[PDB]
């Protein structure tokens, strides 16, 4: 029970933080669109 | 028949796969937690009324299997 | 190894390595022919039974696999388990390690699963001899030393644990399963299961959790009680009987959603009040946070001593910790019922002595002035606010308030906040009254007002014992009509007496918080002064705070400010309890409208607080479902949706923050970065959205106590510089102030580049200016804290209004209330009867090594430090007491507590 403790609250939090940042990868790029979207197509082009 | 465009799609996909994913996560928490969920049916109510409680699941089926259309 | 024969005894045992002549041969035949022979097969048991403990030694799977496969068989194949009744039943004895050398030692797929259900059926059987039980005993304690035992007896402890805990996922129990074949209970498994649990409490430690919780009722954990408390001083010592029982209550703390953990921690409370340490005793019942436990350990100290006596002092010691006053309330009064002493025992009770202790750790501490210099338009009103923010808890800055050219020069709302500063300079403290007065006789009501706000934060120190309480000044206001006066009026009676809910200040708060049918912004105060009461103490859900805000929805929609301040106070109320709040979420949600779903999101955080992983999977889906139903189109409103966003956002990182307290240290490192992602996020979800998550992550922090402080909230603000909101930076400030000095040295130069840096609006500015003000506290004063002190997992009631303010953008208005902050904890210092001042010595450790407890029980080498310190925040937390040495031993176990040491000197 004394290790136990310790695993029950580390492991379902780091489970929780991996699963939140498969469905985060896609909404990073949704507050832009033309904000800094379009910025990111100005700089490309430059670098070819 | 007709033609189409479905775009909206994308936004139906991306969340069905969250929902599921999350309950997995869960399957440690949640053995602890079901123990003390029971009491609190068998006390109250099942999910919207008292009847069928026995069972966790008395009501099982399919509403049709049937379709052929034209002979 | 190889057959040598009869020659010797040392031989025999060699030779039945490979195939025994005295268990297999003989005895087979014995059993499968005459009847007589039973006779001679008792005899044999005691021979055979040597065999076995000669050859334990003898750890290759082979040889005792093959010697002992025909023995296996014969269990249904010749003997049939009742060719003699009794006598077989009485040879299963040698016969059960039979069988387990083909679960354990051999692994036969095929065999292995299906003999583990044989065996659960022949432990059950034999556990009515109460041999078993034996059987077991010369495995657990040892006779021999081999690997293979190591596996094994584990085993035989895993078929009681698998029954058990089947019958609560699957209905139907007993032995009508198939996956155990024995039953769940009747009186020849249950007398097995208490003697098991007698040998395995004193060598082992791991089958005793597994069982109590599987039969999930709180009567297993009091049979513990009674075992344990025989053991608590001649088998061991006071404090391994501690460390043994606190754990029952934290593994399977996060692990008790509200019914079962309240029953469970009576116990834990019940085992501490048993034993020899009351202090033990008086740490649990804070935890339930019920009044009854609270009474029970005071009146055993205070009740059979007729004499003054260590009792009634020690008492007055007890319940003087909180800080938030509810054991004050509850404590007084008997005191002057017993009557030995009314003076020194009701001042020692109360929050009054506390404003005298800390005299001497400032006497110390001293002052060192770092405020802003800046005069004329809005960084006038920036400065004098800064000033009241740098001299927080009791401070002595007299002759610079008496200077009034710079007081006069505040204006509007900023008059109000101005005199309200005034007072956090005399923050826990009686004197300063005398400064407040002068302004609330003369001049515009607007400084009328901010002198009532100034009394609240004073009044915070001393408000017990009948010595000038909050309630006592401020009754008067509250009769005059006028809307300031009396909103003012009542937010800092409810600061003041902070969690105490006594009959004078409860009930003058009663009729009132009621009428919202007159359209008043300012009425947010109505409610949220009452929600701040209530917290610190279990909670009626109170009828007339329920009834207000709906009637407040059907009123108005206009003031969407109003609206948004109560929610807040709905969920705020309901802290304090759990069990209740699982009722009002569906009161709350027979009324349905979409305004109406932004309050249930906040209060499904605190029902379902001590668990939150089926709570924080909903507060994320949440999170999608605005673009969601866009989203899914192509392949009024305003206040509503506005409301409904927010709220969620809120409620996310609530949910988290009372989760990650209560419960397992570890994960805490991992709980800020839930929301990390979850900021990038909102910062990602609406554009809308992100202004909210930047607020709500500084308090994520604070609320949630995390071990790492240097790294996160720097790297976090330097983003957040170019997007909008300066708010952000005050909530971070609050987590980032620790230990003054070690995390606060970054802090202070990663803000103040920032703002000073540039300069685009005196309105972006003066947010900036505030927040470095509030992280330091010169010489290392105080500290605060979310956390109690007195427990780490604990939660406080003073810091509730600084948790409230991040929800909505800055406003001149939130200034004044933002003036307020309370949250102290104190220095302990070793007391004598003569009220010593000073502490000999202490072990500060930053990390606690023993893994024996999470919280880690201080250890007993540390790293010493002098007298007279401040009880060092992370990175110092656990604390011991050095004073051993001296000829002292302590009466009130201190391990990091806010509590003040008391030593008996010998």
């Amino acid at each position: 029970r004394c290790k136990l403790k310790l695993l029950r609250m580390e492991r379902i939090k780091d489970h929780l933080l991996l699963e939140e940042e498969f469905v985060s990868n896609s909404e990073i790029l949704k507050p832009f669109e033309k904000k800094q979207e379009e910025e990111k197509k100005q700089l490309e082009e430059i670098r070819g | 028949p007709r033609m189409y465009e479905e775009a909206s799609g994308k936004e139906v996909e991306k969340v069905a796969t969250a929902v599921l994913s999350t309950t997995a996560r869960a399957k440690a928490r949640a053995k602890k937690t079901k123990k003390e969920k029971g009491p609190n049916e068998e006390e109250k109510k099942k999910e919207h009324e008292e009847k069928e409680k026995e069972r966790e699941t008395n009501k099982k089926g399919i509403k049709e299997t049937k379709e052929n259309d034209e002979e | 190894m190889v057959d040598e024969s009869d020659k010797k005894q040392q031989t025999i045992d060699e030779q039945s390595q490979i195939s025994p002549e005295k268990q297999t041969p003989n005895k087979k035949d014995k059993k499968k022919e005459e009847e007589e022979q039973l006779s001679e097969e008792d005899a044999k048991l005691k021979t055979d039974l040597e065999l076995l403990v000669e050859r334990l030694k003898e750890d290759d799977s082979s040889l005792y696999e093959a010697s002992l496969n025909a023995l296996k068989e014969s269990i249904k194949n010749s003997t049939s388990s009742m060719t003699a009744v009794p006598k077989p039943l009485k040879f299963l004895r040698p016969t059960y390690p039979d069988l387990c050398s083909i679960y354990d030692k051999w692994t036969d797929p095929n065999l292995k699963s299906s003999l583990a259900d044989v065996l659960s059926i022949l432990a059950m059987t034999y556990s009515e001899n109460g041999k078993h039980d034996s059987l077991r005993y010369r495995l657990l304690s040892d006779v021999s030393d081999f690997e293979g035992w190591g596996h094994e007896y584990i085993r035989h402890l895993a078929l009681e644990i698998g029954e058990v805990y089947n019958d609560q996922v699957e209905k139907d129990a007993e032995d009508e399963t198939s996956s155990d074949g024995s039953k769940s209970d009747g009186s020849a498994a249950t007398s097995g299961f208490e003697f098991s649990k007698e040998d395995t409490l004193r060598l082992c430690l791991d089958i005793v959790p597994y069982f109590l919780k599987h039969n999930g009722e709180e009567d297993a954990v009091d049979l513990l009680l009674e075992i344990e408390s025989i053991d608590k001083l001649p088998q061991f010592v006071d404090e391994n009987t501690f460390q043994r029982v606190c754990q029952y209550m934290v593994a399977c703390v996060p692990l008790l959603p509200p019914p079962e953990d309240v029953a469970f921690l009576k116990t834990a409370y019940s085992i501490y009040l048993s034993q020899n340490e009351l202090t033990d005793a008086i740490a649990l019942a804070v935890r339930l946070g019920e009044e009854d436990m609270i009474r029970s350990v005071f009146d055993a100290t205070s009740d059979p001593v007729m004499h003054k006596q260590l009792a009634y002092i020690l008492a007055a010691q007890k319940t003087s910790f909180e800080y938030e006053g509810v054991q004050d309330i509850i404590g007084n009064g008997k005191l002057s019922e017993h009557f030995l002493y009314l003076a020194k025992e009701l001042n020692l009770t109360g929050p009054k002595v506390p404003e005298d202790i800390y005299k001497s750790h400032l006497d110390n501490s001293k002052s060192v002035f770092s405020s802003a210099g800046l005069d004329s338009a809005q960084q006038n009103l920036a400065s004098s606010f800064v000033n009241g923010f740098l001299n927080l808890g009791y401070c002595n800055d007299k002759l610079i308030v008496d200077n009034d050219n710079w007081v006069y020069k505040t204006k509007g709302d900023g008059m109000t906040s101005a005199v309200a500063s005034i007072g956090s300079i005399y923050q826990w403290n009686l004197d300063g009254l005398q400064q407040l007065d002068k302004y609330l006789y003369v001049d515009e009501p607007e400084v009328k007002a901010g002198a009532l706000l100034g009394i609240g934060i004073s009044a915070s120190g001393v408000h017990d014992g009948e010595v000038e309480p909050a309630l006592l000044l401020l009754q008067d206001y509250v009769t005059n009509p006028d809307t300031k006066i009396s909103s003012a009026a009542i937010l800092g009676l409810g600061i003041a007496f902070a969690g105490s809910k006594n009959d004078e200040v409860l009930g003058l708060l009663l009729p009132i918080a009621a009428s919202t049918d007159l359209p008043i912004e300012t009425a947010a105060m109505a409610s949220l002064a009452l929600a701040h009461v209530f917290v610190g103490t279990c909670n009626g859900d109170i009828t007339t705070s329920i009834m207000d805000n709906f009637l407040e929805r059907t009123a108005i929609e206009l003031k969407t400010d109003w609206v948004r301040f109560l929610a807040l106070a709905l969920g705020i109320l309901y802290m304090g309890q759990g069990e209740q709040v699982d009722d009002v979420l569906e009161t709350i949600s027979a009324i349905e409208h979409p305004m109406t779903s932004a309050i249930e999101v906040l209060v499904g955080s605190c029902a379902y607080t001590g668990t939150g992983d089926v709570l924080l999977i909903q507060d994320l889906l949440h999170r999608l479902t605005p673009k969601n139903v866009k989203g899914e189109e192509d392949a009024e409103i305003k206040s509503e949706e506005k409301k409904g966003k927010s709220s969620d956002k809120d409620a996310t990182t609530d949910g988290k923050n009372d989760d990650e307290e209560e419960e397992k240290e570890a994960g805490i490192v991992d709980e800020l970065a839930y929301a990390v992602l979850g900021i990038a996020l909102i910062a990602l979800g609406e554009d809308i959205g992100k202004e909210m998550s930047l607020r709500h992550f500084g308090h994520l922090m604070h609320y949630g106590n995390e071990h790492i402080r240097r790294m996160v909230p720097l790297a976090m603000g330097i983003v957040s510089v170019s997007d909008p909101q300066m708010k952000v930076f005050d909530t971070l400030t609050r987590f980032s102030h620790d230990a003054d000095l070690e995390v606060s040295m970054n802090s202070i130069f990663a803000m103040g580049l920032c703002g000073a840096g540039t300069n685009n609006a005196r309105l972006a500015q003066l947010l900036r200016q505030l927040a470095s003000y509030y992280s330091r506290e010169q010489d290392a004063l105080f500290i605060t804290r979310l956390a109690q002190g007195l427990l780490h997992l604990g939660k406080g009631t003073m810091t509730m209004d600084v948790f409230n303010d991040a929800h909505v953008l800055n406003k001149v208005t939130l200034a004044s209330i933002l003036t307020t902050a309370v949250g102290l904890v104190s220095p302990s210092f070793m007391l004598k009867h003569h009220q010593l001042f000073y502490m000999l010595n202490a072990g500060i450790r930053p990390k606690f090594i023993l893994a024996l407890n999470d919280e880690g029980e201080p250890i007993k080498v540390n790293v010493r430090v002098g007298q007279a310190v401040e009880t060092v925040g992370q990175a110092g937390r656990p604390k011991k007491i050095t004073g051993w040495i001296t000829q002292s031993t302590p009466v009130l176990l201190n391990h990091g507590e806010r509590a003040e040491l008391e030593t008996d000197e010998y």
